[PDB]
DNA sequence: TGGAGTACAAGTGTGAGGAAAAGTAGTTGGGAGGTACTT
DNA sequence: AAGTACCTCCCAACTACTTTTCCTCACACTTGTACTCCA
């Protein structure tokens, strides 16, 4: 039920999805002389669009420079019969050496009919077939409060070989909420920036399957949510070890420069470092020249990430906690 | 993947430790309405042990064994391809402070050339080195001189006095003019001088104007681009040679150091002034491994720069790609310069050839670096502890260069020196020498001299040695009387010493030099900044530690042994 | 106002962490990690009713077919009637005709007056918009989809005493455009295939699309799935499909591109919550509350979450609730293939920051999908609410309550006929059966009085008798002809082998004639590790593999014993093989498989590598 | 450089005899572990082999050119099968097609670690029939079996013998009822049969068609229990099965146990999503997962960039980081099969019409569909299961 | 039995050939000999 | 009882598709750099 | 020979549509062999 790790092809289905975006490839070249007038045959539905790098799906912010006044010209039933019969009259010729449902899936998906076969529940591999039930099984618990099985149905579903990327690292909360002989959680995200330390760039024109982008590849403009996952596991990790000036250290010896939060994360590590030590135990030169520094290194580190992209703070009260670490020295 | 390299492993792939220089580019165009951000690489250089880049630096000693080190590991050179290798320090002439040299060997530039001169040498605030000699002619034209890629070339001195900052030929006047009409050896020197100028350049008489001329002549050999007309092509000259101790917005106080240097230069033509020797560790500074290390990495992306350009040069003799809000284009010019700036910077490390097409301010190309043999720890260590005096000085067989000098006293020591060809060339430090890296602040100073009794020098309108040069850093910037800085010199000793404000370091230096007939020029001088030498001394009042260069120590008399400590003599 | 977002959205997936830091150091907490703490929560439902009623696809354009919501009449202005909870439900053969008041349970009316109004054009919807909640007074009229036209009803003139509730209709206009029309929403508004239009509904029960217009038609939607709403109420409206929103002020000229999803998301609802700030959306994978602005209130991009199950047929519903600090959403995704809910708890707050703390699920009747599932929103930590349920191949209108502290049709009309040409041949059977089990019911009763007796010591070494002679037959059956390279009946004596009860003597007289081969030409097998394959457990003895039989039916069978008895007895004649030849019958036929079989299968016949 | 290089996907002939090499091997891997815990004496292992050396000329009578040699995993089962119908064993494919998917004897992914030697000189088109390709389902297992007794006379040569009496018996200890129903069906197999006694299975020698008279041997008798399962409590006058006995009847049955053979049921509910309530996996308890989860445990025997997933291995042991329930845990405290049998006749305790034959029309719900589960068939083909039972006898009686 | 020793890890790992030069307990490159029992013979002078 | 008309016993005939690992191959990340060109 | 011409020197991201050709059956044509209103 839920979206699978799985890197499977098939004969059948991979068909019927060429069948699938080759339709469109006759249905949009129509549509360029109805919305002006009036060698794989993928690929080129793929160059149509950006792929987002963010998330999911590719946004933009509304009150802006976006804008077009709407089409007034009614589509109706002299325009809508006619995107529909030059295809039908021509993409016919796949539908008599293909299977018999892919006759069956094509002619269905132009009127409506959403496809009850999903296509890798039925698939009986007996090894991609196990890899399903337990992943359902992977969110019950989680779902049901109960963390001594759905720890341990994690270990069994990393030794079967075909489980892929997305399962790997969203769902290690269940080292974060063992917590009583742990393996302390912190450790684990380590390695998994520690193999897959690439700094390709996105590569924005492969025919995307088994996996999605924005979770789990590190391309640039926007890095891998793998790492920063990763400084803010530790940093409240940090914060409950009373690490500081060890922990500062390593964002200084990574050049991601593609991206504004990890340096507003920087922008704290020296902000609650001159927490404790901005007290001094005094109620007397020896701090003052270390507090000193440590709040124009946030001055200087939360302006550089106003420098950067898009992180929208509330700039008023931000700023009156920082001024007032250093009038606790007066 | 990437992972952590250890110096341990370095020696034994005899592989250099090098690690990789990112260096992200401005490609903008079209008036800087589109602008390009390209992070490129530019292959691994050499990185020093126990540096920031190190991985060894907030190392423990059971840390250190734990990867395979000595429990006290120096650190602090290269490791070249296994042979551990390190950038010699050399004595070069201090920072920031005109000196009055003598020399014979400017009689071979022509005739009427004297014998005498003022040698400068202003450095940047990023280290790189800059000598502004101003000589002396018998004809009363005093000519300026400087030194631009590998060439030497001669100015009229108030062709630059009229375009530092925008005067009359009566405000250059009555600028040099400051008191001592009566002195007949000022006021007579000075006539020719005005008036060759008048006769030589009478069409040039305002500072935009004179700038028309300077920045013609001095166009194609600066390389400038044709947008830039010739008076800001003499503006760059302005503020690329011309005592770069500020560069720009000091047009003015670039202007009151020219009035310094020639009213010393006439204080030493007379002869009021005795010369300084270069030789006397008093006006000799050291030249660090990273401060040499910081300017040769300039260079070498000073010859990148102008490699771009030089293949875009070669994409002129096609009409192949005019595309320059083009992404991929650029991308077609960068994979094909030679952007491997890591042999370029390791090949400086180990050969010893200090390689420019631009050309630095020193003399010398051969002899930069050595190799840090093992033979013992004594010879170990005694590496990062030598100075070399300079390579050209094993030419002069006259040995003053070479002879032991009193000023050495807690610098130099005595008796550390090598026999045979470099006896005195290779003299190495002291115990306790311990050299400024980082400057200081200077911001508080003024601030304070101002409150004593230093008027400041725009207000003034006065010179000569009958008064007291108070100096920060090569920036002139009040005029006292003799027994003023006197008292100065003991009153900024109390204010530092003790806790008054951080403004204030102790690293810095106060040469009050007093006055004396017909000997150095009297002055109170005040160095902070980077590559000095300072050793640790007691002072008697309010007795706290206190830090003296070797240019406070020739006017001061420091006793050896409390027992020896003798009254209205000893303040150290 | 929330620190650590970026503008173009706001993240928070599913159980990971999120991404911002107030930073608040006044001894209560200094930091917002969004997964908060709380104590469990689990979902119970209330299991109740409330009233009665191609092969590998499922159409997008069927969205709902029945509807309960607070909505109030006309005549109950003037009068302190506040608010009314009236019904509609699809009825009919194929669901085409159309026909309450909350005491303890959720329930049909009292006196059952409902008006199963006839609609010639079928149902594919029953929905209200309901009003906003800032204007005073509630909306009275619903507009609903017939597969032919699309009426208009008003909700007029209900009373107490008789319970009853009729309504004023409009004559609905026809396709004069032949395109489907997708969903209707008011807050004549229309969404049909290719357009959308706005229209002044009338004000008499006795006797228009404005002349301002645009369309909406894609090439590139292979399905027919739309759903439109409006924007914050200021002639601006939402077009969508699975691809992109439509935001239209048609007073303007302004068409926004925002939701850019044709890449890798499919919308399956969307859905305007009742505070008109903010609005949520449940398309594919994802789950987005996305908020209001306060400069030009267009939209912003707010709080979002993944979703991370693999449906694609998830409406949605939500349900807010008041409580004196923070305000709560849920999130019902109900399926058509399957039973599971996925959920979210949220807290909105004042100034624009708001939390999530947890995802919870529960299951519904195995018999059945749901296809329709509607809250009640209650006149407006303990986790209570409710909801109703209508399922697929289910009819039955139930009710469920979330508090916090079947048979298939392929079986009934095949078995148990009509058949009254053989109604008692069956029925003879049934007495057929009892003629032999009562045949067969004393014969070991006379064997529960013989026990180990003397006229069965008769039997018990003429068993060995019988047993002993008939054995070299079969033994010399073959030798004479053994060479056959092209068996075991032990079916050799005939009396009834089913007259004598002793269970230690019969396996140790058949096991005594085993030894008695110790030479060749037969081979024999075992019963006590044998037959171990009814039991699923070990066998040590063939007494206690009986007593397992024996302790298993004490009280279900006729006095314990006596069906017991020749139940393993009947298996040692049922597993009678025990006269296949020795080794050389088997061996020599091996040989000539493996030489006329030529050279290449030699290593055809070849185990023993590893 | 071609010296190095072998194992090119070129092997003319002697791949043909690969799959003729290989699938004796992991034949031998297959009965020998028959006998160490499945308990089959010697007799079963010494039988297996002229079976398959009759099984070569089956593809030898056949011409070398094109001769297509039409194998499946399922011939190991095939010829494991007459090992069993021959052999008179109280065995029937419900113990083979469970077995499967708890994968005891090695069936499924033979290729992985069996052969050892005998993977790297096959061609990649026979090799989706040496490994665990899919499962069998919709009666694919009984109809390999037509391609098994039928070209050569297993009938005449040898006896197809499902011990008849051994099918009902077997039913009776899979769902705790009264031993009455053993003797029960018994004269209704008998009463459907030209020639009564000991029935005989479907052969194949000319034709490609499923049994639509459904002559399988062992699905006959699956269908002879789906009547009788009807008969006793709603023909009947004699209303012996009382009437408070009927509601722990059908709903004690379906409620779910933890033994070990019904642990194991459920992954063949897991294996075929087709069968309704096959994802009843939602529904499960602790110790019945880790039991599942132990079930992996002998999974995970046939089921340099290596050292990084060392680490994957390291930061995730499959054994508990501190004190799990291995050494210092219980002994002996497992739920039996003599227990889930005894349990219910203890809860359906008690032995002395609408409310009725609908009420017994449950249990018609829950084992005429547990039989579904049992040998992983579908329900449209129980119906050519049933249409050839009820009206055959509606056609002899007469 | 010939085996090496690797640098880093310290797990002493054979070399056959056609091999990666290369550590296999850890990722590591650079790799040294140990020695076994062989006989050498010393003046003790 | 002899003759139909629709329900239906009973033999053999057509093509046409799911298995999924198996290794090769679809554009831009990639991988480096002095040798190779007659205007 | 005089500084271009700029052609490449050149591996290969995760699989891209091929890919090795093998193998499970589907889905109804045939006319009695059955059970029957007019004749």
């Amino acid at each position: 039920m839920f979206e699978v790790p799985i890197t499977l092809t098939n004969r059948k289905f991979a068909q019927r999805r060429k069948l699938k975006y080759q339709y469109i490839n006759y249905i949009s070249r129509r549509f360029d002389r109805i919305s002006k007038k009036s060698s794989d045959e993928e690929r080129k539905f793929w160059k149509k669009y950006e792929k987002p790098e963010k998330s999911f799906e590719i946004w933009r912010t509304v009150s802006s420079q976006n804008k077009q006044p709407i089409n007034k010209q009614k589509m109706t039933y002299h325009n809508f019969k006619k995107i529909e019969k030059i295809p039908l009259r021509k993409m016919e010729i796949p539908l008599l050496h293909c299977t018999k449902e892919n006759k069956l899936y094509f002619q269905s998906i132009s009127r409506g009919l959403e496809p009850l076969k999903t296509s890798t529940s039925e698939v009986r591999n007996y090894r991609t077939r196990h890899i399903v039930t337990l992943t359902d099984l992977l969110h019950l618990n989680v779902s049901r409060h109960n963390w001594s099985l759905a720890y341990k149905i994690f270990a069994t579903l990393i030794r079967i070989p075909g489980v892929q990327i997305k399962s790997l690292w969203g769902i290690g909360v269940e080292i974060l909420d063992n917590l009583s002989n742990s393996s302390s959680g912190l450790d684990f995200l380590q390695w998994m920036c520690q193999i897959y330390s690439s700094k390709s760039r996105f590569v924005q024109n492969i025919n995307y399957r088994s996996i999605v982008p924005p979770f789990q590849t590190g391309s640039r403009t926007h890095t891998a949510k793998f790492a920063i996952t990763y400084l803010w596991s530790s940093l409240i990790n940090c914060q409950k070890s009373m690490l500081i000036d060890k922990i500062s250290e390593w964002v200084l010896t990574p050049p991601f420069m593609e991206d504004a939060e990890v340096w507003f994360i920087y922008a704290s590590c020296h902000l609650l470092k001159a927490d404790t030590l901005s007290r001094q135990f005094v109620n007397r030169d020896i701090k003052i020249n270390q507090v000193i520094k440590h709040i124009h290194y946030v001055r200087t580190f939360l302006k550089i990430c106003l420098d950067k992209g898009g992180f929208a703070v509330p700039s008023r009260l931000i700023e009156n906690q920082l001024k007032s670490f250093e009038s606790r020295l007066y | 993947v990437e992972r952590k390299v250890y110096p341990s492993e370095s020696r034994q792939r005899l592989t250099s430790y090098r690690g990789k220089l990112l260096l992200k580019l401005k490609w903008s165009v079209n008036n800087g309405e589109e602008n390009l951000f390209e992070v490129r690489d530019c292959g691994g250089l050499p990185v020093m042990l126990q540096s920031n880049r190190c991985h060894l630096n907030k190392m423990s000693p059971y840390e250190l064994v734990q990867h395979k080190e000595e429990s006290d590991e120096i650190g602090g050179y290269f490791i070249v391809n296994g042979i551990e290798k390190l950038i010699r320090m050399l004595i070069v002439q201090r920072r920031n402070h005109p000196m009055a040299i003598i020399r014979p060997s400017f009689a071979n530039r022509g005739a009427s050339y004297s014998h005498y001169g003022i040698q400068i040498r202003s450095v940047r605030p990023d280290q790189t080195s800059q000598t502004n000699v101003l000589h002396y002619l018998n004809d009363g034209q005093v000519t300026f001189r400087f030194s631009w890629r590998k060439n030497e070339y001669l100015v009229p001195v108030v062709m630059i006095l009229k375009a530092l900052c925008h005067t009359s030929d009566r405000e250059i006047f009555d600028g040099i003019i400051g008191n001592d009409v009566k002195d007949s050896f000022l006021t007579d020197r000075l006539e020719l001088l005005l008036r060759g100028f008048k006769k030589r350049y009478p069409h040039l008489q305002n500072r935009t104007q004179v700038l028309q001329y300077l920045g013609d002549k001095f166009r194609v050999v600066f390389q400038a681009s044709p947008d830039q007309s010739d008076l800001e092509v003499g503006q760059e000259v302005l503020d690329r040679i011309v005592l770069v101790h500020l560069g720009k917005d000091g047009s003015q106080d670039k202007f009151r150091m020219l009035l310094f240097m020639i009213r010393k230069l006439y204080s030493l033509v007379a002869g009021e002034c005795s010369p300084d020797n270069p030789d006397a560790t008093q006006h000799q500074e050291v030249l660090l491994g990273g401060f040499l290390y910081g300017m040769i990495l300039k260079e070498k992306i000073d010859e990148y720069l102008q490699n771009i350009i030089a293949q875009v040069r070669m994409d002129i003799n096609r009409g192949m790609a005019i595309n320059f809000k083009d992404k991929r284009y650029m991308s077609r010019v960068l994979m094909r310069v030679n952007e491997n700036i890591g042999s370029k910077m390791q090949y400086f490390l180990s050969t010893g050839n200090l390689v420019s097409q631009s050309g630095l301010d020193l003399q010398q190309v051969s002899g930069y670096t050595v190799v840090a043999e093992k033979i013992n720890f004594y010879r170990f260590i005694s590496h990062f502890r030598m100075v070399h005096r300079g390579s050209f000085f094993a030419q002069l067989k006259t040995t003053t260069v070479r002879k032991l000098l009193p000023e050495s006293w807690g610098f130099l020591c005595p008796v550390h020196t090598p026999d045979g060809s470099p006896c005195g060339l290779l003299n190495h430090f002291a115990h306790k020498c311990r050299i400024s890296t980082q400057q200081s602040d200077v911001s508080r100073i003024p601030s304070i001299l101002y409150s004593l009794g230093v008027a400041p020098a725009s207000h003034t309108f006065a010179a000569g040695p009958s008064l007291c040069c108070v100096q920060i850093d090569g920036k002139i910037i009040g005029w006292v009387s003799h027994e003023q800085g006197k008292i100065i010199a003991d009153t900024l000793r109390y204010w530092k010493v003790e806790g008054k404000t951080p403004g204030l370091p102790i690293d810095l230096e106060i040469g009050y030099v007093p006055p004396s007939t017909r000997g150095q020029y009297p002055g109170l001088y005040l160095f902070g900044g980077h590559s000095r030498m300072l050793r640790p001394v007691r002072y008697l009042p309010l007795d706290k530690e206190d830090i003296v260069g070797p240019f406070e120590q020739v006017y001061m008399n420091i006793a050896v042994t409390p027992q020896e400590i003798q009254n209205n003599v000893h303040t150290h | 106002l929330g620190v650590g977002v970026q503008g173009a959205s706001l993240y928070c997936p599913q159980e990971n962490y999120t991404t911002k830091k107030q930073e608040k150091p006044q001894w209560l907490r200094p930091v917002d990690d969004t997964l908060a703490e709380d104590a469990l929560d689990l979902h119970i439902v209330v299991k109740s009713l409330l009233c009665d009623t191609d092969a590998f696809f499922w159409d997008p354009t069927v969205a709902n077919r029945l509807d309960s919501q607070y909505i109030q009449t006309a005549s109950d202005l003037r009068n302190y009637r506040d608010g009314t909870e009236i019904i509609a439900y699809a009825s009919g053969k194929t669901g085409s005709v159309l026909n309450l008041t909350r005491q303890n349970t959720l329930h049909l009316n009292r006196h059952n007056n409902v008006t199963s109004i006839e609609l010639h054009s079928p149902i594919k919807s029953i929905k209200i918009p309901g009003a906003s909640e800032s204007i005073g007074r509630r909306s009275n009229l619903v507009g609903i989809i017939t597969e032919n036209s699309f009426q208009i009803f008003r909700i007029e003139s209900v009373h107490s005493r008789s319970c009853d509730v009729m309504v004023s209709s409009s004559e609905p206009l026809y396709f004069v455009e032949i395109d489907d029309l997708q969903v209707v929403d008011f807050a004549a508004i229309i969404d049909i295939k290719g357009n959308w239009s706005i229209g002044r509904i009338p004000k008499n029960f006795n006797n228009l699309i404005d002349n301002l217009h645009g369309t909406i038609f894609d090439p590139e939607e292979l399905s027919s799935w739309k759903r439109i709403e409006w924007f914050s109420h200021f002639q601006k409206i939402l077009v969508f499909d699975r691809s992109k929103m439509i935001e239209i002020d048609f007073m303007n000229n302004w068409q926004t591109e925002v939701v850019q999803a044709k890449a890798w998301s499919n919308i399956r609802d969307y859905k305007r919550i009742d505070d008109k700030n903010g609005i949520l959306l449940t398309s594919r994978e994802i789950i987005i509350v996305g908020a209001s602005e306060s400069n030009d209130p267009v939209r912003r991009i707010s709080w979002k979450h993944d979703l991370d199950p693999d449906d694609t047929t998830l409406r949605i519903t939500v349900q807010k609730v008041k409580k004196p600090d923070h305000i709560l959403l849920v999130a019902f995704v109900y399926s058509m293939r399957h039973k599971r809910i996925y959920m979210h708890v949220f807290s909105h707050r004042k100034a624009n920051l708001f939390q999530s703390l947890g995802c919870s699920t529960v299951l519904e009747i195995p018999g059945g999908t749901p296809t329709g599932i509607e809250t009640i929103l209650t006149l407006d930590f303990e986790l209570v609410v409710d909801f109703l349920v209508k399922l697929r191949n289910s009819s039955e209108v139930y009710y469920y309550a979330l508090s916090n502290t079947v048979d298939h049709p392929e079986w009934a009309s095949l078995f148990n006929n009509a058949d009254e040409r053989e109604k008692e041949s069956i029925g003879a059977l049934v007495s057929q059966i009892k003629l032999k089990e009562r045949e067969r019911i004393s014969r070991v009763q006379n064997l529960i009085e013989h026990e180990n007796s003397h006229d069965e010591d008769k039997y018990l070494q003429d068993l060995g008798y019988r047993l002993s002679i008939a054995t070299n037959e079969l033994l010399e059956s073959w030798q004479k002809t053994k060479d056959e390279s092209i068996h075991s009946k032990l079916k050799n004596l005939l009396e009834n082998s089913d007259s004598f009860a002793s269970i230690p003597e019969f396996s140790s007289l058949l096991d005594q004639f085993f030894q008695y081969y110790q030479d060749q030409d037969v081979t024999f097998i075992g019963f006590e590790k044998l037959l171990h394959l009814f039991l699923h457990e070990d066998v040590p003895g063939l007494d206690i593999f009986y007593n397992k039989l024996l302790q298993c039916w004490v009280l279900v069978s006729p006095q314990a014993e006596l069906l017991t008895k020749e139940i393993v007895k009947d298996i040692i004649w049922s597993l009678a093989r025990l006269e296949k030849p020795s080794l050389f019958e088997p061996i020599q036929n091996e040989i000539s498989r493996s030489l006329s079989g030529p050279y290449q299968d030699i290593i055809s016949s070849w185990d023993m590598d590893d | 450089r071609q010296s190095h290089k072998k194992f090119k996907k070129l092997i003319g002939h002697e791949a043909k005899l690969l799959f003729l090499k290989s699938f004796q091997f992991i034949l031998k891997r297959q009965i020998r572990w028959l006998i160490t815990e499945m308990r089959f004496p010697k007799e079963f292992e010494h039988v297996a082999k002229i079976i398959w050396l009759k099984i070569l000329k089956t593809i030898n009578d056949q011409p070398q050119e094109e001769l297509k040699l039409q194998l499946h995993m399922t011939s190991t089962i095939s010829i494991l099968y007459l090992a069993s119908t021959h052999l008179s064993l109280p065995v029937y494919t419900c113990d083979y097609i469970k077995w499967i998917c708890t994968a005891k004897m090695p069936y499924f992914q033979a290729s992985e670690i069996l052969p050892k030697s005998w993977r790297i000189q096959l061609p990649n088109y026979y090799v989706s029939i040496l490994e665990g390709s899919i499962s069998p389902f919709n009666g694919q297992l009984y109809n390999k079996i037509a391609l098994t007794c039928g070209m050569i006379h297993f009938k005449e040569f040898f006896n197809s013998e499902i011990s008849c009496q051994g099918l009902l018996l077997k039913l009776v200890m899979q769902c705790a009822l009264p031993p009455e129903f053993y003797f029960y069906t018994k004269q209704v197999i008998e009463f459907e049969e030209t020639d009564i006694r000991n029935l005989t299975l479907w052969e194949r020698t000319d034709e490609r068609h499923t049994g639509r008279v459904s002559n399988h041997a062992e699905l006959r008798v699956l269908s002879y229990f789906m009547l009788t399962i009807n008969w006793m409590l709603s023909f009947d006058r004699d209303r012996q099965y009382p009437l408070k006995w009927i509601l722990s009847l059908t709903e004690s049955l379906t409620q779910r146990t933890t033994t070990s053979e019904s642990i194991g049921r459920n992954i063949v509910k897991v294996v075929y999503p087709d069968k309704p309530t096959s994802s009843d996996y939602f529904q499960w308890s602790e110790e019945e997962t880790l039991e599942f989860l132990k079930w992996m445990e002998k999974q995970f025997l046939p089921t340099d960039q290596k050292i990084a997933r060392r680490k994957l291995y390291k930061i995730f042991p499959l054994d508990r980081e501190a004190n799990h329930d291995g050494e210092f845990n219980d002994s002996t405290h497992q739920l039996t099969f003599i227990e889930d049998l005894q349990e219910r006749y203890a809860k359906q305790t008690p032995f002395f019409p609408p409310a009725r034959k609908e009420a017994i029309g449950r249990l018609l719900t829950h084992i005429a569909s547990q039989l579904l589960v049992d040998f992983a068939i579908s329900k449209e083909q129980l119906k050519d299961c049933i249409s050839r039972i009820k009206n055959a006898c509606l056609h002899r009686m007469n | 039995t010939l085996k090496y020793i690797c640098a880093e890890c310290s797990s002493k790992l054979s070399l056959s050939r056609t091999d990666a030069v290369r550590c296999k307990d850890c990722g590591h490159r650079i790799l040294l000999k140990a020695r076994t029992k062989r006989l050498v013979q010393f003046e003790a002078r």
